[PDB]
């Protein structure tokens, strides 16, 4: 039962800030039993700290380390591209172990817009009475977007799917995915298919599908 | 040092019995640490669900008993987990791992994990369909390819370029599922002109059902 | 001898301990509230990635002998080192132009000792007016604040239970 | 990184001064042996700049004290080098490293090194043009490419093949210098056939301007 | 103050002989204040000896070492195509340390022919006004040949710049670079452009160029 | 790997040693091996000791030193010493009596 809370949750900072995630807990706890764990996407938890302060076999000084009663700390003295994870503070006094959610660090970098491009439904795809008519919008800044798929006109809902992604490795920008999904034959339709990228970039949304003679 | 390799299904339908192992090597499990499992949810959650120390049978489980239940195996140095009757609620990630402990030092190893889902829906191959800019160009700078994999279950796949070769500049988003088949999209990205010329191709595997497929671009 | 010197003087000599973590601290040796360590010695831990062979000199230039009491620090698992160490192999080294003697750590396991699992070796080295004390280690070293006056006088120690 | 960097300026005009700086990493440069700076010039003649040894500020310079001038950080552990005023004279190869001494031994470490060139010119990104045989072939053997990095200062640049992959079979020659700029090549050399078919292409490096460019030899069959 | 003078200054042998250089000194150097460095191009001095004649963590057997009052020496048992390069012998007797000159060392191999090609100004060389015509003349032997640039007719200078390189790897061969530079025009204004390689090698110059389509 | 043997009716008495370099590069430098070893034993023997690289204070201009050791084998009794590196044997050894001799401080004069 210890209740153990990660303030952020998920927030952002930039490459030289210093950065502080704390971790509360229902109950108090021994200066030696709680730790912090480092995660990036695709890996599993690596340890960071133990006994409350002291650094793994491997992480880099920027991070300092600390912790009382029913409240801790992390800290970063600057902060680098690679800083950029979730962390997890782990306690070891009771016996049900505890982990409380995590503090996701996106960082500060750009503000810079998308590089879109629209796709045609495979012949293989058709050959199926699927249409799949997918739209990528990458490395962008802001994780929010939105686009909207229009073909002939279009503003709500239709058949779309997305899926954005993790801020990226050396970019800490974006990509996302709208994905347009008809019949063979309502496909067949038309042949007007454009897609949206709205931005915080710039006012007019940059369009995509087929701007040309 | 020693290592450890988790295993088991990719999935089952609510309320089977689930029952993952681990293989350690470099160290008699009977010589001290704790050999746990934890896992974490779709949500990104780590959940400890407890031991079973050199200490023995001792287990000494977390707060869900009625089902998570441990072994170990001495001869084959190897735990393992069986969390009984499971729901959808019980899908994630499952890790092993073992724990050191000492006042003031702590230590631990974790492993690849392995990926359960949960569901009743069925094991369905994919298939792939390539994304290429065909009729208009609209370029003078980089270009863009996608190949995209739908219509499969259960999670995961695993994307790629020319056997891994084209690393940078390619984003393979979070498959989105939909009634019991997901669906997802891979974004390699070759040099201004370079690509027409050379040869592209992405490579889509699932485990799952055996599938190994590429699927060379071309306009 | 610390019986015999009858004096636990300490002068406060400062080292330049650069590229490693001063002021350890032990939750098994606690000061007041939080962990703390012993009065009189320096636990080095890893600079940030790593520990860099130490060197530091340090002369005698007072007219009487000085009393070193420095350590090593034994891990309890190969990887307990390379946690706090770095290298894989610790290794201390402190001399004089007439003395000399090397440690080595020992890593293992053990018993379990208000707490800890791993332990330290206490060591002393005296240095003579006109010599220079050297210390060379490249993990693991568990190093000295400073130099204990050393009295020749006429005193003792004794166990004894009566009151005095 | 481990090791010493030298870094600073590939360029200054005569008279202004000049700022090294060598990052070491592995040793406190306060913990014994003797950081000193080497550069050696044009005509390949190594000389002895100086040191600052752990001693401290002593730097115990040589016999061009006027200028060459030492300095350490103790706490970013990394120390420079400042030569004042200068001339073209004073052009050449920049390298900083540190003794060990012992009467019975010695040990050194050194330094990739840097080139500073002394001149007024305008330091300016170069051009990459590819070196394909096209037109007539007459093989029946192995093939040879080119690549040349043309109208470009102040020096270096580096030249290599798919990503330093293609070693073997290379020449880089010296790059040669007309009215303020450098014009060098590049020769690759794969097997009799195996070209065309794979993809072959040379990495330009120029970082006095911030120029990385490749070229792939677009085969012109 | 305390000069250095190695003797040979450049010279060459063969992969077997029993090379050895020496080095002067204007005074007196203990025995054990004298090293010497191996340097390779491209490379950073490499230490070689210290104390007068022990080798340094590496240094092959064939190096013996030696040297008394204000002249020392270096020598090696065989000759391998390896040890090709230039030696500095370094004194740290008197304060204001020196070097002095080195003793370049070139090798000795073949007597083989260049192996020659012709190339065309880049479309895009070509785009700039510029018209540059390279030809390479790789892994022949003796460091001296001798090229002539011809287009239709030519025998003495023109345009052209060229730039040897240093012996070899393995190959102790060397390799060289005339290239031609035109105005656009001026290129376009004829088809013809051979590159004339002449060596000790063959008495008829190895020609190249177009002598096919 | 070397034996030597003691045949004659006494005692004899070896004097050797092993160094101890000031950096784990003179070590590379002299010895080749990372990590030097040196043992020197009997039947009834054995002794085996492992250096430690560092600095010691500067003497004599040297910073690096070397340590002193001693072994006796009884007659019928073979020495056998095994070193992979700064190994500083012994060029024999000392007659071993048994007589009624000392040594003694003073500065008085004979
Ligand atoms: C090697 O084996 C020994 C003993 O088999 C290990 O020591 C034991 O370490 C455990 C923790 O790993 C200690 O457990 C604790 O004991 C206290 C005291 O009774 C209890 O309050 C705690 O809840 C917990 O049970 C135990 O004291 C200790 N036993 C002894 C006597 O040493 C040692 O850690 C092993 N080392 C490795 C690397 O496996
Ligand atoms: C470890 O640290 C010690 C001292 O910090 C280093 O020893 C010092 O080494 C230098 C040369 O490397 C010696 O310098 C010479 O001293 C004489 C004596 O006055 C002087 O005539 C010479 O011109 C020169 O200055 C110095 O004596 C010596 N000091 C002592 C007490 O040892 C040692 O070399 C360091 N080891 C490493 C590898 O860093």
């Amino acid at each position: 039962q210890i209740v153990l809370t990660q303030s952020p949750a998920i927030m952002s900072a930039s490459p030289g800030e210093k950065v502080t995630l704390t971790c509360s807990a229902s109950s108090t706890i021994t200066s030696s039993f709680l730790y912090w764990y480092q995660q990036k996407p695709g890996s599993s938890p690596k340890l960071w700290i133990y006994s409350t302060s002291n650094l793994a076999s491997g992480v880099p000084a920027r991070f300092s380390g600390s912790g009382s009663g029913t409240s801790y700390s992390l800290t970063i003295s600057s902060l680098e591209a690679e800083d950029g994870a979730s962390y997890f503070c782990h306690q070891w006094e009771t016996f049900p172990r505890t982990f409380g959610g995590g503090t996701k660090l996106e960082i500060k970098r750009a503000d810079a817009a998308p590089t879109v491009s629209i796709f045609p439904p495979s012949k293989i795809q058709l050959t199926s009475g699927g249409a799949s008519v997918v739209c990528f919008l990458n490395n962008f800044y802001p994780k929010d977007i939105n686009v909207k798929w229009k073909i002939d006109g279009s503003e709500r809902q239709n058949g779309v799917l997305n899926s954005w992604t993790d801020q990226d490795s050396k970019d800490s920008t974006y990509s996302m995915s709208s994905t347009l999904t008809l019949t063979k034959d309502e496909y067949e339709r038309h042949n007007s298919y454009t897609c949206e990228a709205t931005h915080k970039t710039s006012t007019s949304p940059i369009v995509k599908s087929f701007n040309r003679n | 040092d020693v290592h450890l390799q988790e295993s088991g299904p990719g999935l089952v339908k609510p309320s089977q019995s689930l029952s993952l192992t681990c293989y350690v090597t470099g160290y008699s499990i009977t010589s001290g640490y704790y050999w746990t499992w934890i896992r974490q949810f779709p949500g990104n959650k780590l959940e400890w669900m407890g031991y079973i120390s050199y200490d023995g049978s001792n287990n000494y489980n977390p707060s869900l008993k009625n089902r998570i239940s441990i072994t170990r195996d001495t001869s084959k140095n190897q735990f393992f987990l069986k969390l009984n009757s499971v729901t959808a609620e019980d899908t994630a990630s499952y890790y092993c791992a073992a724990f050191y402990y000492d006042y003031d030092f702590f230590f631990d190893y974790w492993g690849q994990g392995t990926t359960l889902t949960v569901s009743s829906a069925k094991t369905t191959p994919p298939s792939v369909y390539p994304l290429a800019p065909g009729s208009a160009a609209q370029t003078n700078s980089m270009v863009t390819l996608g190949c995209l994999v739908k219509g499969y279950f259960p999670e995961p796949v695993t994307v790629t370029w020319n056997s891994g070769s084209l690393s940078s500049g390619v984003h393979t988003f979070p498959a989105v599922l939909q009634s019991d088949l997901y669906t997802l999209s891979s974004s390699v990205t070759v040099p201004s002109s370079t690509w027409p010329s050379e040869t592209v191709t992405c490579n889509v595997a699932h485990p799952a059902s055996s599938t190994k497929v590429d699927k060379k671009i071309v306009p | 001898l610390v019986a015999s010197s009858g004096t636990l003087e300490f002068i406060t000599e400062g080292f330049t301990w650069t590229g490693v973590t001063q002021n350890g601290g032990s939750n098994a040796c606690k000061r007041g509230p939080g962990s703390g360590f012993f009065s009189r010695l320096n636990w080095l831990t890893k600079s940030g990635s790593t520990y860099p062979v130490l060197n530091v000199t340090m002369p005698n230039n007072d007219n009487f002998d000085k009393l070193y009491i420095w350590g090593i620090h034994h891990p309890s698992t190969n990887q307990e080192q390379t946690s706090l160490y770095v290298q894989a192999s610790g290794r201390v080294t402190v001399s004089t132009r007439r003395s000399q003697q090397t440690i080595i750590p020992n890593i293992g396991s053990r018993p379990w000792v208000r707490g800890l699992s791993s332990r330290i070796s206490i060591y002393w080295t005296i240095v003579k007016p006109g010599d220079v004390l050297v210390i060379n280690s490249n993990g693991n070293l568990i190093a000295p604040r400073g130099y204990f006056k050393m009295r020749t006088g006429k005193s003792s120690i004794m166990r004894s239970d009566a009151p005095i």
